[PDB]
């Protein structure tokens, strides 16, 4: 049963910076009868789904720019951004992707530190980007609170 | 069942 | 474009059993298997099963197993999933995504499913009750605007950097 490690757990980061994470699984990935390492990479921003950015350890998907290289082979694999842009700035997972049970890492986090470094753009999409990250823990909020509200309703008209 | 998970 | 949308109540009792929906647009259902993934609040992942349209086939983690059950309707090109027992620990944002050769390439936008942990109430007053009630939005206000403030601290010094330029 196979495990999935990342390191590191977080990074800071910069404008144009390289980053590199690192992923490794507790058993082969590779499908040698398919020629074929079976590790997969997701992106996932706050209050959206995760993203496929790389499949097969190696291959983009379509809208991933060539600044995200994945490489790797049985069971190391690393995940390389060259440019490091604002949008980049989520959550990474790998995945394996090969043998049942289907099993993820952890996450590897891109929380930047501390700036005139960034473009207009880049400093307005790392903006409108704390907007549904603050979202996430406000509705988690709500939730909590929705909940302790139900059994004294329900206790209100018995 | 799959393409490839097994 | 290719669409997985999602559907299922929110809020359960425990015990409760709820059948979530996800209902596939834009491509052929029956070519891509189907996979359920559970995210919980940690933001820990976790694949619960999935499903082969074309045979009805099914591989869960043996973590869930009796605990979710995989169905589709091929007529309608639509998967679904029964999470029995409900616990306090079942609380999650629960994804489809479809699985073909290429890992989980599309991914539905999840059901976000709240199990409240749950009697003594039920001796309460009424004046007591609503004491309580009233008690708990001036609580989750304040306990909001900590997190207003903690991201106005982030806010502060990406605005000051706009400004200058």
């Amino acid at each position: 049963d196979i495990v999935m490690t990342q390191s590191p757990s977080s990074l800071s980061v910069s404008a144009g910076e390289k980053v590199t994470m690192s992923c490794k699984s507790s058993q082969s990935l590779l499908n040698s009868g398919h020629q074929k390492n079976y590790l997969a990479w997701y992106q996932q921003k706050p209050g959206q789904p995760p993203k496929l950015l790389i499949s097969g350890a190696s291959t983009r998907e379509s809208g991933v720019p060539d600044r995200f290289t994945g490489s790797g082979s049985g069971t190391d694999f690393t995940l390389t951004i060259s440019s490091v842009q604002a949008e980049d700035l989520a959550v990474y997972y790998c995945q394996n992707d090969h043998r049942y049970p289907l099993t993820f890492g952890a996450g590897t986090k891109l929380e930047l530190k501390r700036l005139k470094s960034w473009t207009v753009e880049d400093l307005q999409k790392r903006l409108l980007a704390l907007d549904p990250m603050m979202e996430q823990e406000i509705e988690e909020i709500r939730q909590k609170y929705q909940c302790k509200r139900q059994p004294i309703l329900d206790a209100i008209e018995a | 069942h799959h393409h490839h998970h097994h | 474009e290719v669409q997985l949308q999602q559907f299922g109540a929110e809020l359960v009792k425990p015990g409760a059993s709820v059948k979530i929906s996800c209902k596939a647009s834009g491509y052929t259902f029956t070519d891509y298997n189907m996979d359920w993934v559970k995210q919980s609040h940690g933001k820990s992942l976790e694949w619960i099963g999935d499903i082969n349209p074309n045979y009805d086939s099914t591989v869960y983690n043996q973590k869930f197993k009796g605990k979710a059950t995989l169905t589709v309707d091929k007529s309608s090109s639509t998967a679904y999933m029964e999470l029995r027992s409900l616990t306090s620990e079942d609380t999650a944002i629960y994804y489809c995504a479809r699985d073909g050769a290429y890992a989980m390439d599309h991914w539905g936008q999840g059901t976000s499913v709240t199990v409240c942990s749950g009697e003594f109430l039920k001796s309460w007053t009424v004046e007591d009750l609503q004491k309580r009630l009233l008690a708990l939005d001036p609580m989750m206000e304040q306990e909001i605007e900590e997190i207003r403030q903690k991201y106005q601290s982030k806010r502060q010094p990406i605005l000051d950097a706009i400004e200058a330029k």
